[PDB]
RNA sequence: CCCGUCGCCGCGCUCUCCCCCCUC
RNA sequence: GAGUGGACGGGAGCGGCGG
RNA sequence: CCCCGCGGACGCUACGCCGCGACGAGUAGGAGGGCCGCUGCGGUGAGCCUUGAAGCCUAGGGCGCGGGCCCGGGUGGAGC
């Protein structure tokens, strides 16, 4: 026997957009290389907006 | 064109087939001064109580920097205050053992978990023989067997530990990055006790297991690992 | 080209020779021994023969596949280790030394005493407990299924002559060569049939081992009986 | 005689018995089919020893001879020819059969374009 | 891609080309989405059921 | 757009099948008739095809031209070779490897027509 | 001509109190009961030889109803010159308390 | 393109010349 | 394909193979 | 400027494939996956079937951790 916990072994957060979409999914497929196949960070966090949910992409006013 | 990249790849696995000469050379000679080292140590202080005695006097000797702890009892009906010190000695399993750097601190901390765990005053043979036959190295969060230099220099070379005998040398002698050295070593999964034990239950000193027995850890090393 | 020199560094332990790295520089004189910088035809022409059908054919030796599976398999791993049979290292225990009488564990001769000779090129005994005693010719066997006693005969300055070899000792068969659906029966040439040269080298054998068994007394009456376990000695105890 | 598969490892099987289900031997009512214990004194589900085994995953099976028969093959079920054809580049991997609803005159025809394509049938004089 | 648009030819009842051409709609440029399909499909499918009780 | 198109059949096409743990794709020009988006026969500018003749012997090698995607009639370029397995293999390896048309399909059909052309020799009793 | 075997005796399997382990099973070789002369046996084939209804292939004869469980020795169990021993098939527990020939035959003497 | 007997590591010989001992 | 930097475009030089 | 050789395995359903490390008790309860299962509808399988559907029986052969499933034999007689 280990002494440790596993309530929090399994981190909670998105691998992949939860949509369907297939435009959505191809550019997934794009920044997924992109972010891996460079050392960008803005690749990084583009990848995983991609993934968020509506309510975590608000839209963006033109003010 | 061909022929001019062939030269810059065939310089290029020149230069750094010299630069491994290089740090293979320095690393011989790194251990071949720790041997050095080594037995200047262990001269002195049969030398220091040698010229004692010859005075009438008692020549005292440093009190140890460094323990070696084996946890000795399971995960089962630990109190909170136990549980928490055995976490931070890096002994959450049976039978893990884990180097300790010893002062006022670290001793309180071994008084409280003394139930659990036996400890003690590893010397040269056992250092070299946990680190050689259970050394591993937690390399990204993995544990990684120390099977090459490499895995070593990559992750601990910033202090200038860049092989298995500077990693040795820093834990043996305490150093100043005893810290990094012992942090990046994996806590030492030993066997149980060949020969069986004499009794979990209770301290050493009343025939049983548990507590400080000075350097009659490396008897119970042999015998784990 | 010069002669090749022998390894000038003794061994002194499997992996570790006597001298170092520096003392090695030396014996090899390598301080003037420094050196500084500085196929095979896939097609054959071949004349073809024939007015007007060109002079002669870019013949190609190893001519593509004419046929590919469906799949392959990936290839292996390197190793590193992992000789052949024919270049293992060959051990024989202490007690089996040329003239030990050993004692047959496994087979048509099963406990009969015979006469150790020489070990073989791939570890098999040469043994021969003469035919004349107990009806072992010159024959193989295996180091692990014979007992070494201590009693042993002087079998120096005889002769074992050169051709007893393992391949003189392979067995020889042949089944199927034209035969394929078996109704008629192949169970000929079933009987092996001792050799006159086999019958030779015995006799060749036999001739100086037999005069140095009977030199020390009842030996031949020892080599005659077998080898057996009465129900009140054991193995572990006894001395062989 | 019969195809061989590309590779015949040897397949190894954690477990060779059924897993059946806890008291379908005292009972007709209840078949053999597994069924998780619920209740709250079940001793099978508590683990007691010697006691009915309960499936879990370690008894998978490698994942290099997983639904991989004896001969070596994976079976794959087809119907018709056209069905058959599809195994043509999986020749010594995959084996096809034929469904049990097939006719006799058109289970024929499968073993025949088969037996063209080097394609394994499992069950290839099965009507006849 | 999305902004060429090609000349789509016409053809006669007799089946060959009969040379004229109209230019492709763009709606055959759209994006093609078959989960929104999908989805329309599947709730409009539900407007010509019968109730059974 | 091929990843595009492939995002639509890679679930949902009537030459899928999926049963027994595995998956093959039976439209006309896929090699290894699987159901993968390299060897997927529909949804390329360039696909190679490798069917027996239609006599029996011999195979057929069906490329796609470049320019009328969009019309299927005349899409795709049809020829029977007829030799020896060899040379068979070596004018597919040709037409693939030499035309850089689509090459990581150059064993692939290599492998099928030897498929074929094996299928065609008479049975073994 | 001769016996050539030591007898031995299938006492049973490693246990416990209340666990079998029958994959391994505990020999009694006659005239060995002290540990220290178990080192001659260890690694020496054994022979569980039992008759049966049915004819079986015999090596090197005639079909008999001679069938055998092969084995060999492994280690010494005990102080009193127990051993125990790896057969490719787990001994029967009806052969508890008969004859386990000891072969000699991967002999180290 | 008969075939990755390959990397790290530890060694031996040759591209130098003399001898010495068995053996053809 | 060949990357822990390569490219041109002239300065003045070496090291080795082509008197 | 590779060419006496014109040639060179597999792969990558990217919802795929591969590697490394640690871990694995569970009632009440929650979550995920299900190429587990039943019935019916829209598509699709140029699907299956009186040369024999469903159902049922079976000391028959197997697959899967499992839910279950496939195949052989028999019975059955119209659908799956
Ligand atoms: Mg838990
Ligand atoms: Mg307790
Ligand atoms: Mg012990
Ligand atoms: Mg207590
Ligand atoms: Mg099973
Ligand atoms: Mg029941
Ligand atoms: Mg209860
Ligand atoms: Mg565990
Ligand atoms: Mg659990």
């Amino acid at each position: 026997g280990v002494d440790i916990r596993h309530n929090k072994d399994r981190k909670v957060r998105r691998k992949e957009p939860k949509s369907q979409d297939i435009y959505l999914r191809l550019l997934v497929k794009l920044y997924r290389f992109l972010a891996r196949r460079t050392n960008s960070t803005f690749n990084q966090v583009v990848l995983k907006r991609l993934f968020m949910s509506r309510t975590n992409r608000p839209p963006l006013s033109l003010s | 064109n061909f022929a001019e990249l062939k030269i810059k790849r065939l310089r290029k696995k020149f230069a750094q087939k010299m630069l491994r000469k290089a740090r293979r050379k320095l690393i011989y000679e790194k251990a071949k001064h720790y041997h050095k080292e080594y037995r200047q140590m262990y001269r002195t202080e049969i030398r220091m109580a040698r010229m004692a005695r010859k005075a009438g006097n008692f020549y005292v000797p440093a009190e140890p920097k460094l323990a070696f702890v084996i946890r000795i009892r399971g995960i089962n009906g630990v109190s909170p205050k136990v549980r928490k010190v055995l976490q931070l000695l890096r002994l959450r399993q049976i039978f893990n053992g884990t180097f300790v750097k010893l002062n006022k601190a670290s001793i309180n901390m071994l008084r409280i978990v003394e139930p659990y765990i036996a400890w003690g005053y590893p010397n040269l043979k056992s250092v070299n023989e946990l680190i050689y036959k259970r050394g591993y190295g937690k390399i990204n969060k993995k544990r990684i067997a120390l099977t090459d230099n490499a895995l070593i220099a990559r992750s601990l070379g910033k202090y200038g530990i860049i092989c298995m005998e500077d990693l040795i040398h820093e834990i043996y002698t305490v150093g100043k990055r005893f810290k990094e050295a012992n942090n990046f070593l994996w806590p030492f999964k030993l066997s149980s006790p060949r020969g069986g034990m004499k009794k979990k239950t209770t301290h050493f000193v009343e025939g049983g297991d548990a507590g400080n027995r000075e350097d009659q850890i490396n008897r119970l090393i042999r015998r784990m690992n | 080209k010069g002669k090749p020199h022998c390894s000038r560094n003794p061994v002194l332990v499997r992996g570790i020779g006597r001298y170092s790295r520096s003392a090695m520089y030396s014996r090899k004189a390598m301080y003037k021994r420094k050196y500084s910088a500085a196929k095979v035809l896939a097609t054959v022409t071949k004349p073809v023969g024939g007015d007007k059908n060109g002079g002669t054919r870019v013949v190609k030796l190893r001519k593509m596949p004419r046929y590919y599976p469906t799949e392959d398999v990936p290839r292996k791993l390197l190793s590193h280790g992992k000789k052949p049979f024919s270049q293992h290292v060959r051990k024989l225990r202490a007690s089996i030394t040329p003239g030990t009488i050993l004692i047959i564990l496994t087979g048509r001769h099963r406990g009969k005493r015979v006469v150790f000779l020489k070990q073989l090129a791939s570890g098999l005994l040469l043994v021969t407990g003469p035919l004349v005693l107990n009806r072992v010719p010159l024959r193989r066997t295996h180091q692990k299924f014979v007992i070494a006693t201590s009693t042993k005969i002087d079998i120096s300055n005889v002769k074992i002559p050169k051709h007893l070899t393992d391949a003189y000792f392979k067995k020889k068969k042949l089944r199927k060569p034209r035969h394929q659906e078996g109704e008629i029966f192949d169970t000929e040439k079933e009987k092996y049939e001792i050799t006159e040269q086999r019958k030779i080298d015995q006799k060749a054998v036999d001739s100086q081992i037999l005069p140095k068994i009977k030199a020390i007394p009842q030996l031949q009456g020892y080599l005659r009986s077998v080898f057996a376990l009465t129900n009140g000695i054991y193995p572990h105890k006894l001395v062989f | 005689a019969a195809l061989r598969p590309l590779v015949k490892p040897k397949i190894v099987k954690k477990r060779t018995k059924k897993f059946i289900r806890h008291q379908s031997d005292r009972y007709v009512k209840i078949k053999r089919n597994w069924r998780k214990p619920r209740g709250i004194d079940n001793r099978v589900r508590r683990r007691f020893k010697g006691q009915i085994l309960m499936p879990n995953i370690g008894y998978g099976s490698n994942k290099k001879t997983k639904h991989m028969l004896p001969s070596g093959f994976r079976k794959f079920l087809v119907h018709n020819v056209k069905e058959l054809e599809v195994l043509l580049m999986c020749n010594k991997s995959y084996c096809a059969e034929i469904a049990h609803n097939v006719s006799s005159k058109n289970r024929k025809a499968i073993v025949e374009r088969a037996a063209q394509l080097a394609i394994r049938v499992t069950n290839p004089n099965a009507r006849l | 891609m999305a902004c060429a648009r090609p000349l789509i030819s016409v053809y006669s009842e007799k089946g060959e080309s009969s040379g004229k051409n109209v230019t492709l709609p763009a709606v055959f440029k759209a994006p093609i989405r078959p989960d929104i399909v999908n989805f329309v499909h599947t709730n409009l499918r539900k407007n010509n059921r019968q109730p059974y009780a | 757009s091929a990843h595009l198109q492939w995002m639509v059949v890679r679930n949902c096409s009537s030459f899928l099948i999926k049963r027994n743990k595995q998956t093959y794709s039976t439209e006309p020009n896929n090699l290894k008739a699987r159901n993968s988006f390299r060897y997927n026969g529909l949804i390329h500018r360039k696909t190679v095809g490798v069917e027996p003749a239609a006599d029996g012997k011999g195979v057929v090698v069906v490329i796609k031209r470049r320019s009328g995607q969009r019309k299927p009639a005349t899409s795709y370029v049809r020829t029977t070779i007829n030799k020896n397995a060899r040379a068979t293999l070596s004018s597919i390896r040709h037409m693939i490897r030499k035309n850089k048309y689509r090459p990581d399909l150059r064993m692939a059909a290599i492998r099928r027509a030897s498929a074929i052309l094996r299928s065609q020799k008479p049975v073994m009793v | 001509s001769g016996r050539l075997w030591s007898k031995a005796i299938f006492a049973g399997y490693k246990r416990g109190l209340r666990n079998q382990r029958e994959h391994t099973a505990l020999l009694k070789i006659e005239g060995v009961y002290a540990r220290d002369e178990t080192e001659f046996y260890l690694g020496k084939r054994c022979a569980y030889v039992y008759k049966a209804k049915n004819n079986t292939v015999t090596p090197g004869g005639k079909p008999n109803k001679t069938r055998v469980i092969w084995g060999k020795v492994t280690r010494a169990h005990g102080n009193s010159g127990m051993v125990r021993a790896k057969f490719r098939s787990n001994l029967p527990a009806k052969a508890i308390g008969h004859r386990i020939r000891v072969m000699l035959y991967p002999s180290r003497i």
